[PDB]
């Protein structure tokens, strides 16, 4: 029960230890903090946190039995810096005394946990995510790490699921009471940074079930998230991603007030080692409110986008005949032939960055018109995908477990310094 | 006026030649000149 030994959390533009053991926490000025409990380690020398642990308590006095958890957001490789990204390992958190202890380090797309015992014997376990996926769930997106250690095993879990295990039976005493230094340390680019959140240390080996429960608890928000895992905001420019159509994007049809669906361009240059689909493409959307700028579940919104100079709006025709229809993309108007009001939803009960977009006849009405999605229309005659409304989604979204791959699952992508293309 | 014009092309875009015609009549267009648009 009482298993938390460091609980680094935000309070009053600072980070403090809430564990009750009174670790001294010194955040130097180069660490950026925000009240969403996110903090940024940069390449600058004063970008560091020094934690001095309670020196009169030993939590693993006889056998190894401890865990570390945190969320992290690691920027995408620079396309012209792939060799350094792949090869240059840098520490981000170090807890050593007399050349024994643990550290967390990163090498490109790999995050690494290392134990070093009093005899200098070394063991590591790591998680490496693909850097050749069209769409990555991990690159520059917030994800949840938990590492556990016992007599036999060092494990890394990602988003609650076991990724890797290393046998550490031949590891002896590891000195655990050293200072904990949060700082980038290695042959790094000047532009390199890491974001982290909710860093915690536990004095037992957490079970997968326990880890999964913390994943859900720490994921939970009344607001919706963007593609990167940050809070979704009003009045902020976004590209749109479709979870059921990963490689597809929305573009205003030439000389027609509808949204056609096109295939994402991909990594253009010629590195054997990387691949991705472009993200900063398609119309630039913006969410308008119908005290903060955060978009919450059940909010009523307008979905707008910029057509060159003008802010246009996404509508559905009130009286479309079939189960699905093309959305109407047009100037802002109070027309009585179109519904303009969208309720933003979260039908998934599990953590996700996807949201769903519901048209209703009226805010005080429980009458549902349909969900925004993508549909293959037939109109020589050919098939062609369009930005659509569909009634079929209405029953689909109530099925358990939730279908992550429904075309009514959207994510919003803002420009982010951690993703360049 | 511009909005109305788009509303017409939307109706053309989804089939329903009828709504297209109706909107054109309301928008201000010519009964005959509406036959050409379609």
């Amino acid at each position: 029960l009482n298993n938390i030994i460091l609980n680094l959390r935000y309070k009053d533009n600072n980070l403090i230890d809430l564990s009750g053991y009174g670790a001294k926490v010194e955040v130097y000025d180069g660490v950026e903090l925000n009240d969403k409990n996110q903090f940024k380690l940069t390449s600058s020398a004063n970008s560091k946190i020094r934690v001095t642990q309670n020196q009169n308590i030993i939590f693993n006095s006889v056998f190894l039995d401890f865990s570390v958890s945190f969320w992290i957001r690691i920027p995408k490789y620079k396309n012209d810096g792939i060799q350094n990204y792949i090869h240059n390992e840098y520490t981000i958190i170090n807890c050593m005394k007399n050349n024994s202890g643990w550290k967390i380090s990163i090498r490109g797309n790999r995050i690494i946990w290392t134990l070093i015992d009093i005899n200098g014997k070394t063991k590591s376990v790591f998680f490496e995510y693909n850097i050749r996926e069209d769409i990555s769930e991990y690159i520059n997106r917030w994800f949840f790490v938990t590492i556990t250690n016992n007599l036999n095993n060092a494990k890394i879990y990602i988003n609650g699921k076991l990724e890797s295990n290393t046998d550490i039976k031949d590891i002896r005493e590891v000195i655990a009471n050293g200072e904990i230094i949060f700082k980038l340390d290695g042959d790094i680019d000047r532009t390199q940074f890491i974001w982290m959140k909710y860093f915690s240390i536990f004095n037992t080996e957490l079970s997968q079930s326990n880890i999964e429960e913390r994943y859900k608890i720490q994921s939970y928000s009344e607001y919706l998230k963007d593609f990167w895992g940050n809070p979704l905001m009003y009045n902020k420019e976004y590209y749109m991603f479709n979870a059921g159509n990963k490689n597809s994007y929305i573009k205003l049809k030439k000389d027609s007030p509808v949204g056609e669906i096109l295939t994402r361009s991909k990594y253009n240059q010629n590195s054997k080692y990387i691949n991705y689909r472009d993200l900063y493409i398609g119309e630039k959307f913006i969410i308008r409110r119908k005290n903060d700028d955060i978009v919450r579940k059940e909010d009523y919104i307008y979905l707008d986008f910029f057509n060159l100079n003008q802010e246009w709006r996404v509508y559905t025709y009130k009286y479309f005949k079939k189960e699905e229809e093309k959305l109407f993309l047009a100037p802002i108007s109070d027309s009585d032939e179109f519904y303009n009001t969208i309720q933003i939803k979260e039908y998934d009960e599990q953590p996700t960055y996807s949201c769903q977009l519901l048209f209703k006849k009226d805010e005080e009405s429980t009458d549902e018109i349909g969900l925004i999605g993508i549909h293959r229309f037939y109109e020589f005659e050919e098939y062609k995908d369009y930005f659509c409304i569909s009634k079929w989604y209405l029953k689909e979204v109530k099925r358990k477990p939730y279908n992550l791959k429904l075309g009514c699952n959207w994510q919003f992508i803002p420009k982010d310094e951690g993703w360049t293309e | 006026d511009m909005f109305c014009a788009l509303k017409i092309k939307f109706f053309l875009e989804i089939g329903d030649e009828d709504a297209a015609r109706k909107a054109a009549k309301k928008c201000g267009y010519s009964e005959e000149q509406a036959e050409r648009i379609i």
